[PDB]
Formats: C-alpha cells, structure tokens, sequence
C-alpha cells in the first residue's frame, strides 16, 4: 500500500489476520470511540509502533495529516504536527483502519486519503469452507489426514525452494572452480539429495492427497448448496430492508443442521447420512430464516 | 477477640522482605488468605498472611508500581505505575490481561469501581480518568483539580467518588454526571490520603460528633482526608463540613481507613508509627513503632483479625490484633 | 511542506489564480472539485509565496461550537491585533453545524462577528487593539473606533479559503444557507483532474522509468484516451495513454455500479498517484529481480 | 418529560387524585415509551393493592417512581384524552396503548 | 412449510439456538408487541428479567448497568422501543460485539418494523417476526397457546366453550381487517390486549354467576352481560363507525348464545357453497384444540361472511409482487 | 512547608510593566484564592 | 540538535533552568520546565557559548 | 521440606564467555549471581531467567563469590591475587583488599558480618575485615593449596579444605587448629556444614550418643575427587557415614533447606540426590553436555541453580 488502508471485514478474520503478521512488531489495536485515542496515536507516531484502529465511522480529523504524510523534515528528523503539538515521525509507523460494517458511508475525503481492503465472502471460499466443515463433521480422519497432507505439502514445499536457492547460491560464490574446493561438491551432492529424498515425499504425498481429494467428491454438492442457500439469503435484503442475514448466521444453521441434528441419531450410512443432512439444511435454512 | 473490636498489637507476626524498593502500597485479597504488595521496582509480589511465605511476582510494569486494587470478587488487580501505564491482572493465571494508556504523566492512583465494570485512575497530569474493564476504553475524563491528584476512590454504592491532590484539597466528584458535589478544603498542606466511611460506622460517628438523626435515617457519606500537616479530618460529605480533626501524628499521614466494625481509625505516617485512633473521643489510643523507617501504607482485613502495613525499608510487616 | 508535486498547466494556473485573489483586500476563495485535487496544498504554498500564515481548525469527534468560537477569536486576535497576514483554509468537512456557517458568513461580508467578543474577551480585545493602534501610529481611546479599526485589519489581513466537494445539491443548498459564500467570495472550479492533467502527471512520473521499446508496432486503430496524443505515438505515450484509460475505466465502473444501486467509493486524483507509484515501483523491483 | 411526569405521577399517587392529561399524543414518542413504565409500575400496585391477602395493619403498597419509594393511594387513576387524527402527533407504542 | 402456521415456539429457540451474544431482534408490525410473550416466557422459566423502555437518557443508563449487571450474572434483561434510539443502537451493538456473557445471559429488543433500526444490529442480532397470523386456524392455535391451561379449564365445564366461542370470535374479527374496506370500515387495533379484556370478563361474570358449581345451564350464561361488555367497552371502544358497531353487534349476537352449545350450531353458513363450519361438541380445552388443528388448510373469506372474491384482487397482487421480488434478486 | 514557589521570567525584553503583571499575578493567587506562595527572587532579576 | 550561542556578553537569563539542569525524571523521562512549558529533555543535546 | 529438583528446567541461562566457577542466592531478593572464568560476575533473575546487570571489576578469573547476612554487600575473590568488596546497593567496587599471594580460590563472610575469610594457592587462610580492610590474623598449618573455606553460623569455627588431603577446623580465638582431618582417597575439593535444621536428623541417621551437654556438636562434611562425599564431626573428628557412587570428581556439595536430604554436583555431568538417613533416595539428574562446576539451595524458593563448564547457568524447580 502507498496509502494507509482501511480495512472492512465483517467476520473480523482481516482485522486477526493483522494482529497477528504484525505481533512481533507490538502492534497495538485501539479504537477511534477511546477517549485515550490520541495518546496511542502520538505513542505509536514517536516510538513506530504498528496501529490497528477501529470503528472508523467514527473517524478522527486529528488523523488527516498521519494519512496525508504531511511531514516536514528539518535537521534530519522528520516532523509531523499532530493537532497542536510536533512529533518525530518514525519511519517504522504503520497504521490499519478497521470496520465491520460492509455498508457503511465514507465522506469523500476519507475516502481519498485511505486504501479500500474489503474482505468479501465470495461462492469458492464459502464452497471450501462448507466442504471442509462437511468432511471434518462426517469424516473426520480423513479431514486430519488432509490437514496433515496440507502441512507436509507446504513443509515439502518450502524445502525445495529453500534447497534450489542454495544449490544456486553455491555456484555463485565460488572462489575459482569447482572442483577445486572439495566442500562444495560435498554440499551440491548433499543438496541435491535432499532435494531428491523431498521430491519423493511430495509424490507420495501427492498420491494420499489424490484419495483424499476422490473421497471428497460426494460432498461437493452439499458445498454448493451451501453457497447457493447463502447467497440466495444475502440478497434477501433486496425485497425488504429487515432481512440482513450475516454469515454467522448461515454457519450457526449449516453447525445445526451438521451436529445437532435429530435425523442423525442412528443413521450410520455415509449416503444416508448425506442426504438427511441436505434435506434438513433446506428445511432448518427456511425454517430459522423464516 | 471481640469480632469488632481487635486493634493490632507491638508483637509482629511476619516481617515479609522480597522487595528491592521501597513497598508503596499493601492491600488483602477480599476472598482468598493471600496478600499483594506493590513496591517501587516495578514489581508486585503476592504473600500468604497466614504462613507468611511468598508466593509470586507479578512483573510488567516497566516503572514504580504506584497503587493496586481488588474488584468485589478478587479475580481482577488493576495496578497502576509511574510509567503512565494502567495494567489488569487476571488474578487466576496471574498474567496482564490489558494495558491501558492515556494518562499524560505518572499514575499515581487506581481504585475498581464496586460493580467492577469501570476503573477509576488518578495521575500527575490533574485528572481522573474512568475505564471500561472490558474494552479498556477511557469513558470519562474528571477535570478540575489544579495539581497533581494523589488518590481516588469510589464510595461504597460507587455513585460518588473522591479525589485529594497536592492543590491542598479534597474533591469529590458525582459519578454519573461528572459534576463536584464537594470541595472539602481545609488542610494546611498536600492531602495525601483519603478513605471512606463504611455504613458500620455511621451511627458511631453520628454519637460521637453529636450530629442530631436526619428525618431521612441516612447520616450522608463520611470521608478522612489524611495530609502533610500531621493531622487527619473526618468530614461530612453532604454538608461539607469537617466533622473531627485528628492530631497526635508526629509526621505526614500516608494512609488512613476505619475498623472494619466502624470503632476506630486506624493510620500510618511517615513518623515511623501505626496509631489506632478512638474517634469517640477525638483521641489516640495505641502508636506502634510499625517500621525503621516511613510507614507508606496500611490495610486491614474484613473478617480476619489482620493489619498489613508496607514501608519504605522494602519491608511488609503483618500484625496480630488481639 | 515536504510532500512531493507533479507540476502541469493547469497546477500553473490554479495557483496564479489563488495568488490573485490572497493579494486583494477581503479576497476570500471558495474552491470546489474532487478531494485530493490538492486544493488545499495549492493553498497552501500560495499562502507560502505571499507571507501569509495558514490557519486550520482543529476538528475531531467533541468539536463544538465554542471551540469554533475560541478559533475565531484566536484568528481575529492574530489578524488584527497582530497585524498577521493569515489564510484561513476551512473545508466543508468542518462544518459540524450551522452556527458554523452563520459565524463564517457573518465574517466573510461585514468583517467581524458582532457578539464573537463579549465579556472579559472584549476588553482584552480592546487593549489589544489599543496597543497595535498605538504600534501602527494611530492615536485611539474611545472603544468604537478601536473596534472600527480592528474590523479594518481584518478585512485587510484576513483571507478564508473555502474547499468543498462538487455536490449539485450541496451547492445549491450553500447558495441559500451562506450568501456571502457566493457574494464575499471567489469561485474557483478546481474540478476534478481532465483527460490532460491525468496524461501529463503520467508522463512526468513515469519518465524515469525505461519504458522504452523500439520495435513497438502502432496499432491500426489506436485506443485514443488523450485527444491531443500525437499520431505516430511512441511506447511511453501509449503507456500513459493506458493509464489515463485505467483511470478512466473506474469513473465509469463506479457510475455503472451506481446506477444498479451498489455502494460505491469515489475515485479521486490520489487513486491515479497510488497507481503510478506501484508502476514505479513494481516495474523497478521485477526488473531487478530479472537482471 | 420523563422527569416532569414521573414527579406527577408522584404527586397523584400521594395525594390519590385522578389525572386527566388531555392532548396526551403532543408528548415526544420517546418520552410517551419511557413513561408506560411508570404507568405499569403505577397500575402494578395499584392491582397488588386489591388483592383480598392485603390488610391496611401491614406495610403501604408502594411503587417505584424516580428512584424512590412513593406510597400509591388506591383512589388515584390515569386518564389521558387524545386525537388521533391530527398529522403530526405522536403515536404511541404499543406497550403504552 | 408447515412449521411457519404453527405458534413460534419462544422457549426452545431461546435456550437452544440463541447464543448469549446474539441479541433477540423482536420485530413487530404496528398494532402488535412481543413484550407480553418475553415476560411470560421468562415467568415459565423462572427466569429475573430486567425491562426497561428506551426513550430517556436515564433509561439508557438504566440499560446499560441492567446489560453490565447480566452479562455477569446470567440474568435476562428486555429494552422496549428500540427503534427510537437509532444512534444508541449502533453504540449498543459495539458494545454488544466485545463481550463475553454468562451461559443463561438473553438480551431481547423489542421494536417495531422501521427503515430506521441500523443494519449492523439487525445483521448482529436474530430477527423474529411478529405480525397477523396467517389465516383463522393460526388465529384460534395462538390464542389457545397464549392462554394456561389451569386458566380455562376451571370449576365450570362450560369456561371453556366460552373461551372457545371467545378465541373464534376474535380469530373472525381480527381476519376481516386484511379486507380493510370490505372487512371494516378502517383498520381498527383488534389485538391481544381485547382479548385479554374478553377473557377477563368472560372469567369475572361466570365466576359472579356459577358459584363454584361444576356445571351451569346454557341459558344461566350472563350472555347479555358478555355481548354489551364486549360490544360497549372491550371491542367496540376502538369502533367509531356505526355500521362497524352494527357488524360487531351482529357477529355478538350470531355468536353469543345459548344456542352455541347446541350440538347442530354453526359457526359460518356455506363457506364453499355446499360445506358450512360445524360447531364441535367437546366440553374441554383439548377437544376444541384438537378440533382446530383439524381445520382445513382451504381458507376463504367466507368464513369471515365475506364474499368468497373479496380476496381476488389481492391475491392477485400478492401474486404479481412475488413474481418481482424473485425478479429482484436474480 | 507546601508553599508554592514563584520565580519571575526574567529576559533581555523583561520591562516594568512585565514585572508589574508578575506582581499582580502573585497577589491574586495568594491574597484571592488562599494560597501560600514563596517569592523568590534574585538580585540580578532587579533590572530596574 | 547541539546548539552554539555567540554573544554571551547579552546572556538572556531563559537557559538558567537549563545551565543548572534543573530537571525531574519519570512522566516522560527527563523533563525539564523551561519557562512555563513542560519540555521534554533530549539526552543528546549539548550547548555551548 | 521435601523439595526436589526434578528433571525438566525453566530457564537456561547463557551469557557467560568463559565456564561457569560459581552460583549463589542472594539472601532476601530475587537475584541469582554467578561468577565464571571470564573475570566477570553476572546478576540474574532467576523467577523469569532474565539478565540483570554484570559487575566487571576482576582482572582474572573470578573463583568464589558471597554474601553476607543482609545481603548488602557481595565479596570476590579471584586468580587476581585480590578479594574485592561489592556494594550490592550501587553495584560497584568499595574495597579492593591486596595480598594473599598467588590464586585465591575461596571466600566467605561469617554471619557476624563484619570480617571476611579467604583460602588460596599460598598454602594459608587469612582473615579480613570489611569495615578497614587489613588483614589482621593469617591462619598456617596447611601444606599445599586450599581449596574451599566455610565458616559457623556465628562467626567463630572455619574448615578449610585443600589438596593436602586434610579438612582443618580452625577456631576465630584461639587460632589454633583443634580438629585436623587428613582421611580422604584423593584431593578434597568442596565442604559445606550442617543448619541447626538437620542436628536432630543425625542423631537417628548415624546413632551418636550425646555428651554430657547434650548437644550433638558442630557438623562438618567434605567432598573429594575420590567420588565420595563423607559428613564428619567437628567435635570429635570421626566418620558418620561414606556416601559413595559418583562417577566422576565432585565439585559442590550442600544440604537441604529442610535438613533431610544430601544433594551435590560433580563431574559426572549429573545432579545427584542422596538420602542417609534411610539410602532411600538416589535420584541422578544430568543438568548439563559438559562438567557441571557449582550448585546452591534456595533457602525458602523451590529453586536450585547450576553453574556448569559450558559457560551456561540452569534453574531447576524443586517439587
Ligand atoms: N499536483 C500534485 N501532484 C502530486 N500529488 C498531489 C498533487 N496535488 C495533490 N497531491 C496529493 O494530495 C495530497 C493533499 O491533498 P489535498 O490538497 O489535501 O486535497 P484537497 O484538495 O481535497 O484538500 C498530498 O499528499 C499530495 O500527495
């Protein structure tokens, strides 16, 4: 980002999402409803803290010049004046603007001096989450195994790049030849060994995950079903102003419609089960949306 | 041991030294037998009063601890420290739960508000400042003081709070609506601490100053206002008037409070001496040589016959009353 | 102000016409056009350029209007008690009630605001103007000239610079609810960023950049964006032709997406200078990293 | 308001008078919800009063209004007179009606 | 479909699938309040409710320590007109996100249905609808699920024929107000609080003339006593019209009498042409409920004494905004 | 003793009337608003 | 920022809290109230005459 | 108290340059000290392992470090040839008393806390005072290098152990070795007396009779290189009991807090806790990949600290 961005995630993932890439950093979440806002800004301005603020419908004009970066550098620090008072600038500052509110209204100005991150639920992500929800609440080991698979894949992964990236760094800071300096044959067998020992892993991983995925095929129609049913209750809103149905709401009815379910008390056939448990989405889907 | 009338006695119990500053305040937990003590090397070490052994240091603070407290149920401790910062402890796992910022110079005061939903903080830079326990938002900002507040602390309803400062003067201040229901100025010098009167002692300080019975049945608040001058005032929060002064301490009064059955006074001074004061009489009834040296604070428990007093000598006194 | 311009024709223009204005007696600017436009930036350096001092409300959440009232009173103080030169820049988002647009209408025309000064603050503000009359050489006792003269360094001191969004509605609201908006002041339509403007800061951003391609082939039928783009264009032209298309292209995805009844966010010139900046920086980092 | 009614309601009570408050629907509709809650704690002891199990030896009945305990006579009521066709009155919610 | 004609079941939707951070959005269309249902939903359960009318800034600071006091102590707390404090619903709602109440702690919002109530509290909390019930059955199936059990069936064994004819009298009238000109002459407030009223007479005048006794004679009945009552003071008080008052006069005097304990009484007359609503012939509340969840689904207008096209042109409506509202989200 | 200590701002611009506002300022505060002050002030802050 | 300052024979007697270092620690560090503006001392600075 | 370091650590502290010599307690605060090899002596927290500060004021390798009674001031000795008084309040050098010629290897305050002992290379043991300075009384009568000295619990009876195989007990008035011990295998390195705690808890772990005083008397006990701890005593001179099963030279030795337990290091790389009364506890921990060179029991805190060779300080829980 060149500007700041304001961040707008109604299931609040951005905003942990941000807490956590930027932890290490002791980022500090506060809120423009803090009357104590403008002592966490000034603190986050001089010692470069990350800051995450929320509520920004409330947004403070004390902000404008952080956001514009009216800075003037003068003896080699870099001074920006927040209200009345100057402050040092460190160049380690970072603020994140954060709002649950996917239909709020930004003046223009606001608008102009930040960057719009909006965090959307769109019909794949909500498909794989379903699916993912369907295999861990119907078959759970074989959700573990492909959290397991996913885990050794990226593992696997990141030791191949890492590897490759050595072998090159290898030949490039030789002193002369290679052949001259045992040790760098020693390390390019070693090398690509490794590399060949990793790339057999990911094969066999490969293969358990091409299981993983055919087991899974029964179950996407559910998923999709899902994505239908919920975006066919987010646009309920169209007809009638008090039909605001969030995500947590669909996920409350698929958890419902998964394990607390009635149907399901002595049904042990995978299909059975499976069709049960899409009838009585339907069913609990109308009934609480209803 | 008459359940209301121990004071406690020459012959320490415990003499509790783990401290490498001076102890700035000692407060009882109000459920469990175990005690905090917070001091001036950033650190806040809890001690077992029955054993008198330690238990743990609560550390964070990167400045001088300067004040703790309890909620009602003792889960919560809300310390603040000269580094501006104000810190809640979860007093179960015992780790900070929540940092809160905003004071512009040394936090010199914090009190949990009674129904432990707000936190009530007084600092260096003349204001008192609520904070919402759940969010750590600042919600009210208590201005008119014109020097550094020394002490704040709620009544018992938490309606009303007072405030006493190095301008000479004790403020107490509505809750709701933020407005000064009193400025009790009196003391000659700085008002160091101050304390409220707890409902057990209303019909004894009505007896003892002489105060006829309102036709409403409630005497109205009573306050102490312990100061630099070596005395200490009980005042009438609802008329304003100062009911009893209280002379015989020999240096500036560091802390004051009732018996927990509304009998006597008990306070520590910088004259190296605990006194415990019979107010039906106006009179001193017993000094303690407490510590070596000054004498920063004191508790006393509910129930317990126990009364802790901290010291400037890093040494954590707890006395038998019998 | 250490924030970096693009200087193009129309930069030059806007600020000889903010120049002309800060140079006249009770010369207050009403300058309307889309947010980062650098409305106030302009304003600022003119302000710079002819001495004058740039005031700035500071407003935030518990902003009210006594504190609108202090600010005043400090602006009138330092214009003409002091006899400070002063550009009072005060944007449409300050506006937080109409007491705010009263008092400002009531100083854009007559000069002073007749009850600002009351109390212990009148007479501070007449032995202050007793002093700068003394300063200037005038010899003043009596409080209805003193206040005359002051009411006369503030028409001639004071300049309120007025920078507000183009809202058909909002204007024509402003028309009525602030005469002197429209009377006392000089209506400058900043707009937003042309076809050209957009060009131009493209070809000055981007000039560092290599962009340089010989064996570019000119399309036959060219996707002309800027109307005086020359015929046989070269690879950096076409370039910032696409850019000004980009730019364009979301105008006109947010109006089509507003006339469906989505929310939309406005496009400002500061969306155009984020751009450029990542082509800058993208296109330095991705050739680095292939070299 | 809710202040100036409650001290009415307060004033009714102890006297035990009827209070007729014509044009009731110029009130704010806020203000019309705020006191229904007066009205019911008002009618609340009103009706525990005529229970047969209430002896005048025992305690007053008394209601909540302003934060004090007001003693309510059992010779008080409210009536409020309303025109509901002229636009522009409040309209009153359904927890008041 | 067939859950959405029965009663709403408040209890297990409030224990089980509200979690504690979720407020209960109660939405009602005008004439209609969901106060009643939460307090005797909190009586059965014995469950401490704090109640508390939205409208002075006391009353938000009376909101505020009742929802700080329950968090912690797992109490319910209700706020009625909600819908008058927009602004302080919006705070509401933040404060509502960053909380972590007690297990048995419920928060219910009763407003009505207004453009006004902010999005992000009806997206945070859960909405229930409360309007007209569908049709005269769901009418009936209400009220003998709002009024106990030990209530009707009391010492005589005629309470509850005339709760019975009571709840089909109400179910008739309020059903006549969605044909506002043809039904009414306006859209008059029949509601919960007339039946109340009815209830409460009906109990008063039965106990003043059957002294305890377990059976009374038909014609014994105070019935000119219930028809002026419920034609003076408890229905036709909201009635300002002379010919709505002769309706209501007529439907009282076709109801309330002795010849509705006859076996062959009936309560409408050639509702399809052929077939007419027979009077049941039960003497206890489980009988007469029985025999309207026995009703057939096939409703016309004249059950009401409506003619039967009376409804054609509003269904005819209906039909054409569906087929817009399905075009409208495409 | 808890006496307010005042020292004059004394400057190459420091005049009669500047010292003649410091003194009204000390009077005011320990003759109107009771509060205990400790002038102190050197003989080099004399300029005239 | 170290500061030269010619011309001591015009010493204006504003740097006396500063040449006696007249300072309190703690609420922000080193603070130092020059004049009747709490100053906030930076540890580097140095000024000669 | 039946505290006992069990195998799991909390903090592994490592800011050393050079091996670890010596780990004490501070007597009342939270503070762990440790003198290594590189002439440095580092301050540490050992309830959250943190580093404090470090005191550089040796020239050479410091070998033994003390406190006093209050705690209040920390003497050094090192190969230096000098014994250096620390201020524990300001942390800096006050008294920097010469002499003693060649490598110091011990020092200790008595209880009285006005007087300091030291043992060295010199073949002698001299006595200091803290308040001046001079050394006024300079013990003789060892022939080869004394290892480690340790004092009374009021500040009249010293052992001083060497490698001349003999542990002499040395009297504050007398000046005269009353009790010569010369019994041991191999070079004694380590000795360390008994609290009045655990006077009673030999009675019944050995079977002494009681004198016509009735007291047990004066306790002694020295580890050597021969991996055998023995526990002598001092009133009479002869053994209680061998405690035998170290594998490798023996470095440290000290007892339980409670008076219950014998707990010690060595070269074995282990941590090692016997039982005499009974033999019934045997428990051997490793502590450290290299020589394990100093041990010390926290009084109150459930907490024991390791010095080691391999420039690294561990913290154990005691359960
Ligand atoms: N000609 C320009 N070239 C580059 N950046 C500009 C230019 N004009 C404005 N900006 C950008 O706009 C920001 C200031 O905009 P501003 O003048 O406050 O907008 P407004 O006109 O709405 O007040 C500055 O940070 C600057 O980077």
């Amino acid at each position: 980002f060149n500007r700041y961005p304001l961040i707008i995630d109604p299931s609040g993932q951005a905003t942990e999402f941000i807490m956590n890439e930027y932890k290490d950093r002791k980022i500090t979440r506060t809120s423009f409803l803090d009357d104590a806002f403008r002592k966490n800004l000034e603190s986050a301005l001089r010692f470069g803290n990350p800051l995450l603020v929320q509520d920004v419908e409330s947004y403070d004009p004390v902000l404008n010049p952080v956001l514009n970066r009216e800075v003037r550098r003068t003896g080699g620090r870099v001074l920006i004046t927040l209200g009345d008072q100057d402050i040092d600038l460190s160049p380690s500052f970072v603020i994140f603007l954060s709002t649950r509110d996917p239909t709020v209204e930004f003046p223009p100005d606001l608008c102009s001096r930040v960057t719009f991150v909006n965090f959307t639920v769109t019909r794949s992500s909500l498909q794989s989450q379903c699916l993912n929800e369907v295999l861990k609440a119907e078959r759970p080991d074989v959700d573990e195994k492909r959290s397991d698979l996913l885990k050794l894949q990226g593992e696997f992964q990141l030791r191949l790049r890492q590897l490759e990236k050595s072998l090159l760094q290898a030949l490039n800071e030789v002193k002369g030849r290679i052949l001259d300096d045992d040790t760098i044959i020693t390390t390019l067998e070693n090398l690509k060994r490794e590399a060949a020992e990793v790339t057999r892993k990911v094969e066999e991983t490969d293969i358990v995950m091409q299981e993983v995925e055919t087991v899974s095929q029964q179950y996407l129609p559910l998923s999709t079903a899902c994505s239908s049913i919920y975006f066919t209750m987010e646009s309920l809103k169209q007809i009638h102003f008090l039909y605001q149905y969030s995500l947590q709401f669909f996920l409350d009815i698929y958890h419902n419609v998964l394990y607390e379910n009635p149907n399901l008390k002595g049904v042990t056939d995978h299909t059975q089960r499976l069709s049960i448990i899409t009838k009585d989405l339907f069913q609990v889907a109308f009934n609480r949306v209803a | 041991r008459d359940p209301k009338e121990w004071i406690p006695r020459p012959p320490e119990k415990y003499a509790l030294s783990g401290h490498r500053s001076p102890v700035t305040r000692v407060i009882f937990h109000p459920v469990f037998s175990v005690m905090v003590s917070a001091s001036e090397d950033a650190t806040i070490k809890v001690w077992d009063y029955e054993t008198g052994d330690f238990e743990r240091t609560l550390k964070g603070h990167t400045d001088s601890v300067q004040d703790i407290s309890f909620d009602h149920s003792g889960k919560l401790l809300a310390s603040c420290s000269a580094d501006m910062t104000i810190k809640l402890w979860d007093f179960q796992g015992f780790e900070c739960i929540r940092t809160m910022h905003g004071h512009d110079h040394n936090v010199s005061s914090v009190a949990i508000m009674p129904n432990g939903d707000h936190i009530v903080s007084a600092s260096r830079d003349k204001t008192i400042k609520m904070w919402e326990v759940q969010t750590g938002y600042c919600v009210k900002t208590f201005t008119g003081h014109r020097e550094w507040v020394r002490m704040v602390r709620p009544n018992q309803d938490g309606t009303l709070i007072a405030s006493c400062s190095n301008d000479q003067t004790v403020r107490v201040w509505v809750v709701a609506t933020k407005e000064c229901k009193a400025e009790l100025r009196e003391h000659e010098h700085v008002v160091e601490c101050i304390s409220w009167a707890p409902e057990s002692s209303y019909s004894s300080i009505s007896e003892a100053t002489g105060s006829e019975t309102k036709k409403s049945g409630k005497p109205g608040p009573f306050l102490l206002s312990g100061s630099r001058d070596k005395t200490i005032k009980m005042w009438d929060v609802s008329t304003g008037m100062c009911l009893m002064t209280l002379v015989g301490h020999d240096n500036w009064v560091r802390g004051v409070l009732f018996h927990s059955g509304g009998k006597f006074i008990l306070s520590c001074a910088d004259d190296k001496t605990l006194r415990v004061w019979d107010y039906k009489n106006k009179r001193c009834m017993k000094t303690l040589n407490a510590h070596e040296h000054f004498v920063t604070s004191l508790d006393f428990h509910k129930t317990a016959p126990y009364v802790v007093t901290g010291s400037v000598d890093q040494t954590v006194k707890v006395w038998e009353c019998r | 102000l250490d924030v970096p311009l693009v200087l193009f024709n129309e930069v030059l223009d806007h600020v000889l016409r903010i120049d002309r204005i800060f140079r006249q007696p009770q010369g207050h600017l009403l300058l309307i056009g889309v947010s980062g436009a650098g409305k106030t930036t302009l304003s600022r350096f003119v302000a710079w350029m002819n001495g004058l001092s740039v005031y700035q409300i500071k407003v935030h959440r518990k902003y009210t209007g006594e504190d609108f009232d202090e600010d005043l009173r400090t602006v009138l103080r330092r214009s003409g008690c002091k006899n400070e030169k002063i550009a009072f820049i005060m944007d449409e988002s300050n506006v937080l009630d109409s007491g705010f647009l009263e008092r400002m209408n009531t100083l854009l025309a007559n000069g002073e605001v007749p009850g600002l000064f009351e109390g212990d603050e009148y007479a501070t503000l007449m032995t202050q103007c007793k002093e700068g009359a003394q300063k200037e050489g005038l010899m003043l006792d009596s409080h209805e000239e003193l206040y005359k003269w002051f009411t006369s360094q503030v028409i001639r001191n004071l300049h309120v610079v007025f920078t507000m969004n183009p809202s058909s509605e909002g204007l024509k609201d402003r028309a009525a609810t602030s005469p002197a908006l429209f009377n006392r002041c000089v209506l400058n339509w900043f707009g937003d960023w042309s076809t050209e403007a957009l060009y131009q800061v493209g070809k000055e951003f981007t000039s560092k950049m290599d962009l340089e391609k010989p064996n570019y082939i000119v399309p036959d039928y060219m996707p002309v964006v800027y109307d005086k783009l020359p015929q046989p264009p070269s690879h950096r032209e076409a370039i910032v032709n696409s850019c000004v298309f980009v730019h364009q292209t979301l105008h006109q995805a947010n109006a089509r997406l507003a006339k469906r009844g989505g929310r939309t966010m406005a496009i400002t010139p500061r969306h155009y200078l984020d751009f450029i900046n990542h082509y800058a920086n993208l296109f330095h980092e991705k050739r680095s990293e292939l070299e | 308001d809710f202040q100036a009614m409650g001290r009415i309601f307060v004033g009714l009570c102890q006297v035990g008078a009827w209070g007729c408050f014509d044009e009731f629907n110029r009130l704010e509709e806020r203000m019309l919800s705020a006191v229904s809650q007066q009205v019911q704690c008002i009618q609340e002891a009103l009706r525990e009063h005529s229970n047969p199990n209430y002896d005048k030896t025992s305690a007053p009945i008394t209601c909540e209004l302003l934060n004090k305990q007001v003693k309510v006579s059992p010779d008080m009521a409210i009536f409020i007179t309303m025109n509901p066709g002229y636009a522009g009155r409040s309209n009153l919610p359904d927890n008041l009606k | 479909m067939s859950i959405m004609e029965q009663p709403l079941d408040l209890t297990h939707i409030v224990g089980t699938e509200v979690k504690p951070n979720t407020p209960v959005l109660m939405c009602s269309v005008p004439g209609y309040d969901a106060s009643g249902h939460v307090e005797d939903l909190a009586a059965e359960q014995n469950t401490q409710i704090t109640s508390i009318a939205i409208g002075s800034a006391e009353g938000f600071n009376q909101a505020d320590k009742a929802i700080n006091t329950a968090v912690k102590s797992g109490r319910w707390v209700m706020l009625k007109n909600v819908h008058l404090a927009p602004g302080w619903l919006m705070q509401l709602e933040k404060k509502l996100h960053s909380l972590q109440p007690h297990a048995c702690f419920r928060l219910f919002l009763t407003m009505e249905i207004n453009p006004k109530v902010p999005v992000n509290l009806l997206r945070a909390g859960r909405i229930f609808v409360f309007e007209p019930p569908p049709g005269v059955k769901a009418n009936m199936l209400r009220t003998f699920s709002s009024i106990p059990v030990s209530r009707i069936c009391k010492s005589p064994n005629e309470r509850a024929r005339l709760y019975f004819l009571l709840a089909w009298f109400h179910a008739i009238i309020q059903e006549r107000l969605r044909y506002a000109p043809l039904g009414w002459s306006k859209k008059y407030e029949f509601g919960e609080s007339d039946l109340r009223s009815a209830c409460d007479t009906v109990d008063t005048w039965l106990d003043d003339t059957a002294k305890g006794r377990q059976n009374i004679s038909p014609d014994k009945i105070p019935w000119s006593a219930l028809k002026t009552l419920m034609a003076q003071s408890i229905y036709g008080g909201r009635v300002d019209n002379e010919f709505d008052q002769r309706l209501l006069n007529t439907f009282l005097e076709r109801l309330f009498t002795t010849r509705s304990f006859d076996s062959e009484f009936k309560l409408a007359c050639k509702v399809d042409g052929h077939k007419d609503i027979q009077m049941p012939d039960g003497i206890r509340r489980e009988e007469f409920v029985q025999w309207v969840e026995l009703l057939p689904d096939t409703q016309t207008p004249s059950w009401l004494g409506l003619p039967n096209n009376a409804e054609r042109v509003l269904l005819t409506t209906q039909g054409v905004d569906m087929i817009s509202k399905m075009l409208k989200m495409q």
